C-alpha cells in the first residue's frame, strides 16, 4: 500500500495528543543540565601542570647563567668503522639517530684509546668532534637483564621433567661442580645447550630451578627487549653482562624466547658477539650459555656448529605423573581440601601444557571464591578443568 | 550513513549487523510499470512523435534495469541522430532496445539441452 | 672547488615559456626558472633535471633514472661474439639478420619497398640450441645496445612489480635506440591467458598484458627489434603469437 | 598595498595543536613535525578561549 | 653439449697429461657426455 | 601515583515514566547543577592570589626562556648531564639546570628542554599526548547492568575479572590465586560484548581507557609502539584502570614474518602491546580488556594463559535471553496488550540483541506507518520480516 | 659528511649522490678524488656545505655479507677427514691443482673447470670436507645452503649470491659453497637455477674465486648444470 | 600564486608529438566501428548541439571488443590524432600498483585529471588486467585489485559525474567483464570488432597495400576471396611478409611467387593434430 509520508500537521499531532503532560519540562530541564554540565566543563579550568620546580634555595641560578653561556649540548652518536685511523686517520664515520651521519675528528681532550666503535659519543655542533664517549652504563632498573641472583624456584618446584631435569643435570651440574671428572677425561665441557620446545611448557622455569640449584645467578634476556627500543647498543649491552659474568663467579646466561632473536643486521652483530664471548672466550668458563626458543630451527646454522652448542633438549607436554605433580607444586600455595584426587585431574587434562595446568588451578580458585568458600573443593577443580580444558 | 553495492552476500557479516545498518534496502530490476515510468521520464527531453506508445517499449524488456531503460532512450536518440532528424519514431525505439538489450546467448545447443 | 653541486628533481608541468613545475627527488615541489641557455623543447615532462641549490632554477637536463634491474640487465657485456661461431643455422640466421638488422641498417630499403620495418621475432627450440647466441651474436653485429632478460627473472611477489619493470626496460629500449631487447624464456611470461583465477598466474595475465601494450599497443615502437626465445612456443598467448 | 607588501615579508606562523593550556601564561602545544612545544600566549589571545585540540598558530 | 665434448676433450688431455689432443681423446670425451646425457 | 576518572552524573532512570518523580529527580540535579555554577562563578567572582615568589619565579623563567620544547628523558648521566630525545627523534647529551627535582627525573618523564643550548630545565609528568588523552572516557556511557539483558555468565566473570579485584580483594590472596590480568570477550557480531564494556564502563571505579585496537596502529615509524607505551604508562599513573581494546583483531592477527615496512611495523606494535601486557604484574590494578568476532584468527600468543587467562563466550542469545531483551527494548515502547512477542522469539532464528533492538525499532516505525504509536502486534509481525533479510526445506525435517 | 653514490653520469663524467641526509645531490665535477673506480653505491665523504666528494671510504657492509661473517681460517689438515682419499685426491685435482697450473692450463688454450657437484647421503660430511678444501687452499671461504635457499622468497639471487661473488673478489681467494641437493609454484626455483647458470656464467673467467656444490642427491640434475663450466668435476 | 587546478598530476597526458599518426583514413573497412566509436568520442565533443537539439545524453564510454589483431587499439590511435579533446593513454596493467592504495589513487587520479581537463578521452587498453568479473576475492592481492576496478566504477558512474570525459575501453576477452562495468551509462557502447569478413578483406588488403609497390597484376581479390579467418593484423603481416621476401629475392615489385608463399609463412595453422580427435 502506498504509504503516506507524514505531513507537517501530522508532525504536530504526532508531538502533542500522544504526550505526556510533563514531556516539555523534563525534556527542557534535561537540556538545561547538560548544558550545565558543559558550562561547569569549560570553565573549570585546567590547574597548573606542576614543571618540575625544585624547592627554593636549592637553586645556583648564576651558576646556571655560567653553565648556559659556557657549557654546550652534544648530540650524542653511534659511532662506526674506525676507518683504520693509525694516528693519521682519526676520523670516524658517525651516526646521529635519524639524522645523517658523518666523519669527524676527535676533540683534544679525548684519546684515540679511548674511543672504539659501536660506542655513544657526545659530539659537538660547530665540528661535530667526538668531544667525550659515553657508555650506554649497565643497570638492573633500566633495560630488562638477569635482575636475579639466586632465583626463589628450586628442584621441588619443577615437577613431571624427569628425563627433562636429568639431562639438564647432565648438561649443568656435572661440569660445575664436578669439574675434575672432565679434566681427567680430557673432555671438554659442553659449550652450548639448547632446551627447544613448545610454548609453557617449562623451559623458562626449569632453567630458573636449574639456576637456583647450580648455585649461580640467573640470567633473563626476553628477545623482543632487544628486539625493540633496546637495539643496537644491544651487542655492548650483552658484553657487559658476559664481562660482569667474568666478574661473577658463576652465572647461569639463558636467554628467554630466543625465538626473537635467533629470528639480521644488528642481531647479527649481537650473536658474532657472543661468536665472541663463546667461541672467543674460553670453553672451559663457568658461564655457560643456555638457548630456549619457541622455533627449534629457528637459530641461526652458525650458532649450533660443534664446538658452539653442545647438546639440545626438547621439552615434551607433561605426562600423567608429570600432570598430577605439577597439579599438587600448583595447588600447594592454594587454599584447597587435603582429599584432592590429584590423580583425577592429570587424568581429565590430556596433552595440556604446564601454564593450561596453572590456569586450570587458578580457575577453581575463582570457582571456589564464586561460592564465597575460602576452601575449593575437588567439585570446583572438576568445573575449573571442564572451562579451560576442552576450550 | 548510507551504503550501496552490488554484493551484498560478501559484505561482512559485523557490517550487515542490524544496529550498524538497519533497513537493508534492495533495489530490484524494474517491473513493467517502473520501466515505463523510467522511459517517460528519461524520454522527458526527447522531441517525441505523435503515435508513440512508451508501455510496448517498456514491455520489449523483460528484467532490463534503469541504466538499460536510459540507455535505450539514449540509443533511441543516436538512431534518429544517424538520419539527422530530431523526432524519434517508434521503430527506433524498438532498435534501440534490441541493440541495448543484445545479449552472448548458448551457441551450442547440446549444452543448452543438458536440462530439461 | 669553486662548483657547489645541484638539486636533482623531475619537471612536472610547462606552466608557461619560463615557469616550470618541477617536483626535487624525496622532497618538495617548486616553481622554477630556467637556464638562459638551455633546450626547453627538450623540458618535457618527466624529465629528471638539476636544480642550483640556492636559486633553484634548471641548470641542465639529466638522463632518466635507470632501474638498478635494468641497469644490471643492460651493462652485461655481451663478449663480442662473433657470427662465424654459431654452426649450423645459415638459413635461420640469415632470417633473423634480415628481420633485426635490416631495419638497423637500410631503413630506406623498407620504406621505398612500401612496409613497416618488423617489430621482432621468436626463437623457439628445444634448449641449448644457440638461441641466445644467435641473439647475442645479433646484438655484437649490430654493435647497439642490448637488453639480455630471461623471463623467469622479472616475476615478482610484489603485485605491480614485474608489470613495472616491463614498463622501465621498454623505457630504457626507447631512452637507448637502437636498442635490443632479448627476453630470454618467454613462456614464463606469455603462457597464454586463462580465467582459472589463481593470484600468481593473475599477475602473470597482467605482465603479459603489459608487455604487450609496451610492444604493439598505443605508443609506436621506432627503432626499439626484440628476440624472444622459448623452449615451449605451443604454450604461448595467442595474442602474443599475434602477428 | 604598501601594507600588504609590508605584511607579505614576515614569516609564516606555524600551525599547532594545543594539548593543554597548562598555565594561564604558558599552553602546550604540539606543532607538527618540530615536536611539542610549550609556547606562551601574547597580548592579544586571551587563555581562556585556548581549548585543548584546537588549532593555534604560533 | 658439443661444446662439452670438446671441453671435456681437453680435460681429458690433463688426465694423461698431454699439451694437445688426440682421436681417441675426443672419441672418449664424446662418449662420457652421452652417457652424462642418457 | 593520582586516582582513577570518569565521573558521571546520576543514574536517574529511578521512574521513566514522567510521572513528575523524573521531574522533581532532575529539577533536583539541575538545581544542584545551578549550585556548583553558581558557586564556581562566584570563587572566580573574588579570588585574588598571585605573584608572592615572583623574582625568584621570574628568574627561573628567564633563565627556561621561551619557547622551552618538552622531551623525553631517554636517559640519565651523572648529575649534571642527561640523554634526551627531542620529539624528532634525534637525542642530545645536555647538562640538568639546578632547579630541577632530581627526584623527577626517571627514564621516560617529559623533561622541558631550553630552545637554544638544550639543557633540562623541567619535568612533566602529563604529557599525555592527545591521541591518548581522547583514549581515555569523560562521560561515562549510559548503558549500565539493568540494560543488559541476559549474559548473566558474561556480566559475572567480566565482575570477578574487573570489578572484584578493584573492590575487596582479600578472597584472591585468601585463596592464593592472582586476579586474572586481562579478559577478552568474544562470539558473533552483536551480541553484547560492546555493551557489556560499556555497563563496566558505567559501573566502575577505576580509569576506563577505550581504545579501537585499529587506533593504536600510526603511520609515523615508532608511533605506534610509543602509543602503545604511553597508553598503559597512563594507565599506571592513574591505578587503578581499565583498558578496552575493542577489535582486538585489528592487530591481534596471526603472527607472520614481515617483509613490508609497515607490516614490520605492525608486528613491532604488536609485540610492544605484548611486552607491555607483561610489564605490569597481575597484582597490579591495571587490567585490559578486549573483544573480539574473529577468535580463532587471533595470535595464539596474545591469549597466552599467562598473559589473557579468561576467556568470555557470548553465544547467540538463547529463548530466555531473548524474552529477556525483548523486554528490555520494549520497556520504553506503548505497546498494545495484543501484542504476545512471544512467536518471535519462538522462531528458531540466529537473532542478536541487536537484532531484537532493530526488530523492536522497526516495529515502531511501522506504528507510525499507521499515525500510531501503541505498536500492536502486526507491527512486530511485519518488522521481523522487515529487518531479518536473506538448509534446503525438507532435507533435516 | 657520507653520502651513497647512487650512479655516475657520462657529460667528463658527473656524479648523483644519496647524501646521508636523505637528499640527493647533482654533481658536476666529482670532488677532489679520482674517478675511475667510484663503484655506483661507494660510501664517500661528500663536503657538508659545497657538496663535493673529498675524499672516498672503504664499502660499510652489503646486508648479509655483513650477515655472513665469512670465516677464512677453517682449520683443517685433511687429518680431519676421513676415508674419503679419492675423493680428496679429486677435490685437490679439480680445484687447487688446476689453480696452480693455470699456466699449464693456458698452454693448452683451454680454460680451467669452473666448479665441482657433488653427492652423498644427507649426513655425508660435504661441509666438512669443503672447510677442509678452503683449508689447504688457504682461500677465504663463501657458503650457500639449499635448505637455507629454498624459503626467503627471491632474492636468493637477485642480491644475496650475485653480491657474495663480488665481495669473493673484493676479498681474493675465495671458494664458493652452495651445500645439500636444493632443488636443482615452483617457479622461484626455476629463477634460482637460472641466476645460477647466467651468473656462474656470467662472471670474471679466470676463476680466481671457485666454486663447490655440495648436493645430497643425483636424482635431480639439470643439464644446463651439470655441464661442463657450471659443474664440471663429479664427486 | 595559486596555480592550474590540477598542474601537478602524476598522469601525464597526450602531448603534440606524442599523438599517433594514425588517421581514420589508413584503418581499412570498419565503417560501422568508426561511426559508433565517432559518434560517442568525437560528434559530441564538436557536434554537441546535435545531441542537444534531440535532448538525449551523448554516450559516454565506448567498449571495444574482440578477436585480436582487429583494429582495437588502431582505431584508439586514429581517435587520438583526429581529436581537439584531451587524450589521456593508459593501459590496465599499469594501474595495478606495488603499494597497497595505490591503484585506485592512480585511478581517481586520471579520472580528476580528465575532468579538471577540458572534454577529454580516457582511453584504457587491456581493461581486462583489473575489470575482470568481481568474485569473493581470498587474497589482499586480489581484493586490491577488485579495489582497483571498483574504484574505476565509482569514478564513471558514481555519486559526482562527469562533463565531457568519454572513456574508451578495449579488450580482448569482453565476457570476463564484470557486468557493473558492461552496463549502460558506464559503458554504453559495447562495439564488437570481428574477424574481417570478404569485403573488411579487400578493404584492409587496398588500404595496406596502397603504400606498397605495384604487384603486377596479382589476385589480390582471390586472396581476399579465400575463406580464411584472418584478421587484420594477419593482413598487415602477409603484405610485411611479402615485402620481406621481395627484399630477400631482390625484385622490389612482388609478384603470385613470394605473395604467395608469404600468405602460406602467415597462416600456417598447420593441425598437427592426431586424427583421433577429428
Ligand atoms: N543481552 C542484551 N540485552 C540487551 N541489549 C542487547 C543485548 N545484547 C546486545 N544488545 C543490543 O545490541 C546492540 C549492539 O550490541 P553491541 O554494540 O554490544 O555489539 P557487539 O556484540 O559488541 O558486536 P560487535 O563488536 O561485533 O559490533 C546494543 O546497543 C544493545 O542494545
Ligand atoms: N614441569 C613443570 N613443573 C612445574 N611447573 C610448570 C612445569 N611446566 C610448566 N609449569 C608452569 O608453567 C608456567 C609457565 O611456564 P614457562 O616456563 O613460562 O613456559 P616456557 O617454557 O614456555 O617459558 C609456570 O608458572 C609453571 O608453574
Ligand atoms: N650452433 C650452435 N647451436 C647451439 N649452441 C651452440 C652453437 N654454437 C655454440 N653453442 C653453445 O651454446 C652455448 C650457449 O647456450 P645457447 O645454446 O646459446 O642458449 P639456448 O639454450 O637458449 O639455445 C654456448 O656455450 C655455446 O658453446
Ligand atoms: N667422513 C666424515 N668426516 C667428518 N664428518 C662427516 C663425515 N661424514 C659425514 N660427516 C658429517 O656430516 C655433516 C655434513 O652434512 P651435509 O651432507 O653437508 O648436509 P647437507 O647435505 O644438508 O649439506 C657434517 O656435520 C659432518 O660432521
Ligand atoms: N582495418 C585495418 N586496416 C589496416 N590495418 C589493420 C587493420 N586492422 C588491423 N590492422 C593491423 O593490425 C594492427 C592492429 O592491432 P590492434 O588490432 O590494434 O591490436 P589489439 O586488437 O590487440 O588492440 C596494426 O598494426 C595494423 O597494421
Ligand atoms: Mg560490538
Ligand atoms: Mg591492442
Amino acid at each position: 500500500k502506498p504509504i503516506r509520508a507524514l505531513d507537517e500537521g501530522d508532525i504536530a499531532l504526532l508531538k502533542t495528543y500522544g504526550q505526556s503532560t510533563y514531556s516539555r519540562q523534563i525534556k527542557q530541564v534535561e537540556d538545561d543540565i547538560q548544558q550545565l554540565l558543559k558550562k561547569i566543563n569549560e570553565l573549570t579550568g585546567i590547574k597548573e601542570s606542576d614543571t618540575g620546580l625544585a624547592p627554593p634555595a636549592l637553586w645556583d641560578l648564576a651558576a646556571d647563567k655560567q653553565t648556559l653561556q659556557s657549557e654546550q649540548p652534544l648530540q650524542v652518536a653511534r659511532c662506526t668503522k674506525i676507518i683504520n685511523a693509525d694516528s693519521e686517520d682519526p676520523k670516524y664515520i658517525i651516526n646521529v639517530k635519524q639524522f645523517a651521519k658523518f666523519v669527524v675528528d676527535l676533540s683534544d681532550q679525548v684519546a684515540p684509546t679511548d674511543i672504539e666503535e659501536g660506542m655513544r659519543v657526545g659530539v659537538d655542533r660547530n665540528k661535530y668532534q667526538i668531544h667525550i664517549p659515553l657508555p650506554p652504563k649497565i643497570d638492573p632498573t633500566v633495560t630488562m637483564m638477569q635482575v636475579e641472583e639466586k632465583p626463589d624456584v628450586t628442584y621441588s618446584d619443577v615437577g613431571g621433567c624427569k628425563e627433562q631435569i636429568e639431562k639438564l643435570r647432565e648438561v649443568v651440574e656435572t661440569p660445575l661442580l664436578h669439574p675434575e671428572r672432565f679434566v681427567n677425561l680430557g673432555i671438554e665441557p659442553p659449550k652450548g645447550v639448547l632446551l627447544f620446545g613448545p610454548p609453557g611448557t617449562g623451559k623458562t622455569l626449569c632453567a630458573r630451578a636449574v639456576a637456583n640449584r647450580t648455585d649461580a645467578c640467573f640470567i633473563r634476556v626476553i628477545g623482543s627487549e632487544l628486539v625493540q627500543k633496546y637495539v643496537g647498543e644491544g651487542a655492548r649491552m650483552v658484553r657487559e653482562l658476559f664481562e660482569m659474568a667474568r666478574t661473577k663467579k658463576a652465572c647461569l646466561i639463558f636467554f628467554d624466547e630466543i625465538d626473537a632473536i635467533g629470528g639480521d643486521n644488528e642481531v647479527q652483530r649481537t650473536m658474532l658477539e657472543l661468536i665472541n664471548q663463546l667461541d672467543g672466550f674460553d670453553p672451559r668458563g663457568n658461564i655457560k650459555v643456555l638457548m630456549a626458543t619457541n622455533r627449534p630451527d629457528t637459530l641461526d646454522p652458525a650458532l649450533m656448529r660443534p664446538g658452539r652448542l653442545d647438546r639440545k633438549i626438547e621439552f615434551s607436554l607433561p605426562d600423567l605423573e608429570g600432570r598430577t605433580h605439577i597439579f599438587k607444586i600448583h595447588a600447594r600455595s592454594m587454599s584447597v581440601e587435603r582429599d584432592i584426587r590429584f590423580e583425577l585431574l592429570a587424568r581429565l587434562c590430556p596433552n595440556s601444557t604446564g601454564a593450561e595446568i596453572r590456569s586450570v588451578c587458578t580457575e577453581a580458585g575463582m570457582f571456589a571464591i564464586r561460592a564465597r568458600r575460602k576452601i575449593a573443593t575437588e567439585k570446583d577443580f572438576l568445573e575449573a578443568v571442564n572451562k579451560v580444558i576442552k576450550s | 550513513v548510507i551504503m550501496a553495492t552490488n554484493r551484498i552476500d560478501i559484505l561482512d557479516s559485523a557490517l550487515l549487523r542490524p544496529g550498524r545498518i538497519d533497513r537493508k534496502i534492495e533495489f530490484p530490476p524494474p517491473n513493467e510499470e517502473a520501466r515505463l515510468d523510467i522511459l517517460k521520464i528519461h524520454s522527458r527531453k526527447m522531441n517525441l512523435t505523435r503515435g508513440i506508445n512508451l508501455r510496448k517499449i517498456a514491455e520489449l524488456m523483460p528484467g532490463a534495469s534503469g541504466a538499460e531503460v536510459k540507455g535505450v532512450c539514449t540509443e533511441a536518440g543516436m538512431y534518429a541522430l544517424r538520419e539527422r532528424r530530431v523526432h524519434v519514431t517508434q521503430e527506433d525505439f524498438e532498435m534501440a532496445v534490441a541493440k541495448v538489450m543484445q545479449k552472448d546467448s548458448e551457441k551450442n545447443m547440446s549444452i543448452k539441452k543438458l536440462w530439461k | 672547488l669553486q662548483s657547489v653541486g645541484q638539486i636533482v628533481g623531475e619537471v612536472l608541468k610547462q606552466l608557461t615559456e619560463e615557469k616550470f613545475i618541477v617536483k626535487a627527488t624525496n622532497g618538495p615541489r617548486y616553481v622554477v626558472g630556467c637556464r638562459r641557455q638551455l633546450d626547453k623543447s627538450k623540458l618535457k615532462p618527466g624529465t629528471r633535471v638539476a636544480l642550483d641549490m640556492t636559486t633553484l632554477t634548471i641548470m641542465r637536463y639529466l638522463p632518466r633514472e635507470v632501474d638498478p634491474l635494468v641497469y644490471n640487465m643492460s651493462h652485461e657485456d655481451p663478449g663480442n661474439v662473433s657470427y662465424s661461431e654459431i654452426g649450423g643455422l645459415s638459413e635461420q640466421i640469415r632470417e633473423l639478420r634480415e628481420v633485426i638488422e635490416l631495419p638497423l641498417t637500410n631503413p630506406e630499403l623498407f620504406q621505398r619497398v612500401g612496409i613497416i620495418p618488423p617489430k621482432g621475432c621468436l626463437l623457439y627450440g628445444p634448449p641449448g640450441t644457440g638461441k641466445t647466441l644467435l641473439a647475442r651474436a645479433v646484438a655484437s653485429q649490430l654493435d647497439c645496445n642490448f637488453l639480455k632478460v630471461v623471463s623467469s627473472s622479472i616475476v615478482d611477489k610484489y603485485i605491480g612489480e614485474s608489470a613495472r619493470l616491463i614498463r622501465e626496460m621498454f623505457n630504457y629500449a626507447r631512452d637507448h635506440q637502437p636498442c635490443i631487447i632479448f627476453m630470454d624464456e618467454i613462456d614464463a611470461i606469455g603462457g597464454r591467458r586463462f580465467s582459472e583465477g589463481t593470484s600468481a598466474d593473475r599477475e602473470i595475465q597482467r605482465t603479459l598484458m603489459e608487455l604487450l601494450n609496451q610492444m604493439d599497443g598505443f605508443d609506436t615502437l621506432h627503432r626499439v627489434k626484440m628476440i624472444m626465445a622459448t623452449n615451449r612456443p605451443d604454450t604461448l598467448d595467442p595474442a602474443l603469437l599475434r602477428p | 598595498l604598501r601594507e600588504e607588501l609590508q605584511l607579505l615579508q614576515e614569516q609564516g606562523s606555524y600551525v599547532g595543536e594545543v594539548v593543554r593550556a597548562m598555565d594561564k601564561k604558558k599552553v602546550l602545544v604540539k606543532v607538527h613535525p618540530e615536536g611539542k612545544f610549550v609556547v606562551d600566549v601574547d597580548k592579544n589571545i586571551d587563555i581562556n578561549d585556548v581549548t585543548p585540540n584546537c588549532r593555534v598558530a604560533l | 653439449d658439443l661444446r662439452n665434448v670438446c671441453t671435456e676433450a681437453g680435460m681429458f688431455a690433463i688426465r694423461a697429461d698431454h699439451d694437445f689432443v688426440v682421436q681417441e681423446d675426443f672419441m672418449k670425451a664424446v662418449r662420457k657426455v652421452a652417457d652424462s646425457k642418457k | 601515583t593520582k586516582g582513577p576518572d570518569a565521573a558521571s552524573k546520576l543514574p536517574l532512570v529511578t521512574p521513566h515514566t514522567q510521572c513528575r518523580l523524573k521531574l522533581l529527580k532532575l529539577e533536583r540535579i539541575k538545581d544542584y547543577l545551578l549550585m556548583e555554577e553558581e558557586f564556581i562563578r562566584n570563587q572566580e567572582q573574588m579570588k585574588p592570589l598571585e605573584e608572592k615568589q615572583e623574582e625568584e619565579r621570574s628568574k627561573v623563567d628567564d633563565l627556561r626562556g621561551t619557547p622551552m620544547s618538552v622531551g623525553t628523558l631517554e636517559e640519565i648521566i651523572d648529575d649534571n648531564h642527561a640523554i634526551v630525545s627531542t620529539s624528532v627523534g634525534s637525542e642530545h647529551y645536555v647538562s640538568i639546570l639546578s632547579f630541577v627535582d632530581k627526584d623527577l627525573l626517571e627514564p621516560g618523564c617529559s623533561v622541558l628542554l631550553n630552545h637554544k643550548v638544550h639543557a633540562v630545565i623541567g619535568v612533566l609528568m602529563d604529557d599525555t599526548d592527545p591521541l591518548v588523552t581522547v583514549m581515555k572516557v569523560e562521560k561515562a556511557p549510559q548503558e549500565t547492568y539493568a540494560d543488559i539483558g541476559g549474559l548473566d555468565n558474561q556480566i559475572q566473570e567480566i565482575k570477578e575479572s574487573v570489578e572484584l579485584p578493584l573492590t575487596h580483594p582479600e578472597y584472591y590472596e585468601e585463596m592464593g590465586i592472582k586476579p586474572p590480568k586481562g579478559v577478552i570477550l568474544y562470539g558473533p557480531p552483536g551480541t553484547g560484548k560492546t555493551l557489556l564494556a560499556k555497563a563496566v564502563a558505567n559501573q566502575t571505579s577505576a580509569t576506563f581507557l577505550r581504545v579501537v585496537g585499529s587506533e593504536l596502529i600510526q603511520k609515523y615509524l615508532g608511533d605506534g609502539p610509543k602509543l602503545v607505551r604511553e597508553l598503559f604508562r597512563v594507565a599506571e599513573e592513574h591505578a587503578p584502570s581499565i583498558v578496552f581494546i575493542d577489535e582486538i583483531d585489528a592487530i591481534g592477527t596471526k603472527r607472520y614474518d614481515s617483509n613490508s615496512g609497515g607490516e614490520r611495523e605492525i608486528q613491532r606494535t604488536m609485540l610492544e602491546l605484548l611486552n607491555q601486557l607483561d610489564g605490569f604484574d597481575s597484582r597490579g590494578d591495571v587490567k585490559v580488556i578486549m573483544a573480539t568476532n574473529r577468535i580463532e584468527t587471533l595470535d595464539p600468543a596474545l591469549i597466552r594463559p599467562g598473559r589473557i587467562d579468561r576467556k568470555i563466550e557470548f553465544p547467540l542469545p538463547d529463548e530466555k535471553t531473548k524474552k529477556r531483551i525483548f523486554q528490555i527494548h520494549t520497556s520504553r515502547m506503548t505497546l498494545a496488550d495484543d501484542v504476545t512477542l512471544d512467536d518471535l522469539i519462538m522462531a528458531k532464528d540466529d537473532l542478536s540483541g541487536a537484532d531484537i533492538k532493530a526488530i523492536c525499532t522497526e516495529a515502531g516505525l511501522m506504528a507510525l506507518r499507521e499515525r500510531r504509536m501503541k505498536v500492536t502486534n502486526e507491527d512486530f509481525k511485519k518488522s521481523k520480516e522487515n529487518v531479518l533479510y536473506k538448509t534446503p526445506e525438507g532435507l533435516y525435517l | 659528511l657520507v653520502s651513497n653514490v647512487i650512479e655516475l653520469l657520462d657529460v667528463g663524467k658527473c656524479a648523483v649522490i644519496k647524501t646521508s641526509t636523505r637528499q640527493t645531490y647533482f654533481l658536476p665535477v666529482i670532488g677532489l678524488v679520482d674517478a675511475e673506480k667510484l663503484k655506483p653505491g661507494d660510501l664517500v665523504g661528500v663536503n657538508k656545505d659545497s657538496y663535493l666528494i673529498l675524499e672516498t671510504l672503504p664499502t660499510e657492509y652489503d646486508s648479509r655479507v655483513k650477515a655472513m661473517e665469512v670465516d677464512e681460517r677453517p682449520t683443517e689438515q685433511y687429518s680431519d677427514i676421513g676415508g674419503l682419499d679419492k675423493q680428496i685426491q679429486e677435490l685437490v685435482e679439480a680445484i687447487v691443482l688446476p689453480m696452480n697450473h693455470k699456466e699449464k692450463f693456458e698452454n693448452l688454450g683451454i680454460q680451467p673447470p669452473k666448479g665441482v657437484l657433488m653427492y652423498g647421503p644427507p649426513g655425508t660430511g660435504k661441509t666438512l670436507l669443503a672447510r677442509a678444501c678452503a683449508a689447504q687452499t688457504k682461500a677465504t671461504f663463501l657458503k650457500l645452503a639449499g635448505p637455507q635457499l629454498v624459503q626467503m622468497f627471491i632474492g636468493d639471487g637477485a642480491k644475496l649470491v650475485r653480491d657474495a661473488f663480488a665481495l669473493a673478489k673484493e676479498k681474493a681467494p675465495s671458494i664458493i659453497f652452495i651445500d645439500e641437493l636444493d632443488a636443482i609454484g615452483d617457479r622461484e626455483v626455476q629463477r634460482t637455477m637460472l641466476e645460477l647458470l647466467n651468473q656462474l656464467d656470467g662472471f670474471q673467467p679466470n676463476t680466481q674465486v671457485k666454486v663447490i656444490a655440495a648436493t645430497n642427491r643425483v636424482d635431480i640434475l639439470d643439464p644446463a648444470l651439470l655441464r661442463s663450466g657450471r659443474l664440471d668435476r663429479k664427486i | 600564486d595559486v596555480l592550474p587546478p590540477e598542474a601537478d598530476s602524476s598522469i601525464m597526458m597526450l602531448t603534440s608529438d606524442q599523438k599517433p599518426d594514425v588517421m581514420y583514413a589508413d584503418i581499412g573497412g570498419m565503417d560501422i566501428q568508426k561511426q559508433e566509436v565517432r559518434e560517442a568520442v568525437e560528434l559530441p565533443l564538436t557536434h554537441f548541439e546535435l545531441y542537444k537539439q534531440i535532448g538525449i545524453d551523448p554516450p559516454r564510454g565506448v567498449l571495444m571488443y574482440g578477436p585480436p589483431g582487429c583494429g582495437k587499439t588502431m582505431l584508439a590511435k586514429a581517435v587520438a590524432h583526429h581529436t581537439t579533446a584531451a587524450f589521456i593513454r593508459v593501459v590496465g596493467s599499469e594501474f595495478v600498483q606495488k603499494y597497497l592504495g595505490e591503484g585506485p589513487r592512480m585511478v581517481r587520479d586520471v579520472f580528476r585529471l580528465a575532468k579538471e581537463n577540458a572534454p577529454a578521452i580516457i582511453f584504457i587498453d587491456e581493461i581486462d588486467a583489473i575489470a575482470t568479473k568481481r568474485f569473493d576475492a581470498q587474497t589482499g592481492a586480489d581484493r586490491e585489485v577488485q579495489r582497483i576496478l571498483l574504484e574505476l566504477l565509482n569514478q564513471m558512474d558514481g555519486f559526482d559525474q562527469n562533463v565531457n570525459v568519454k572513456v574508451i575501453m578495449a579488450t580482448n576477452r569482453a565476457d570476463t567483464l564484470d557486468p557493473a562495468l558492461l552496463r549502460p551509462g558506464r559503458l554504453d557502447r559495447k562495439i564488437e570488432f570481428p574477424l574481417p569478413d570478404r569485403r573488411q578483406k579487400r578493404l584492409i588488403f587496398s588500404t595496406i597495400t596502397s603504400k606498397m609497390n605495384l604487384s603486377e597484376e596479382v589476385d589480390l581479390e582471390d586472396y581476399v576471396a579465400r575463406p580464411d579467418k584472418i584478421s587484420g593484423a594477419d593482413i598487415n603481416s602477409i603484405c610485411q611478409e611479402s615485402g620481406m621476401l621481395a627484399v630477400r629475392e631482390n625484385r622490389y615489385i612482388v609478384l603470385a611467387k613470394d605473395f604467395e608463399k608469404a600468405y602460406k609463412t602467415v597462416i600456417k595453422k598447420d593441425e598437427q593434430e592426431h586424427e583421433f580427435y577429428k
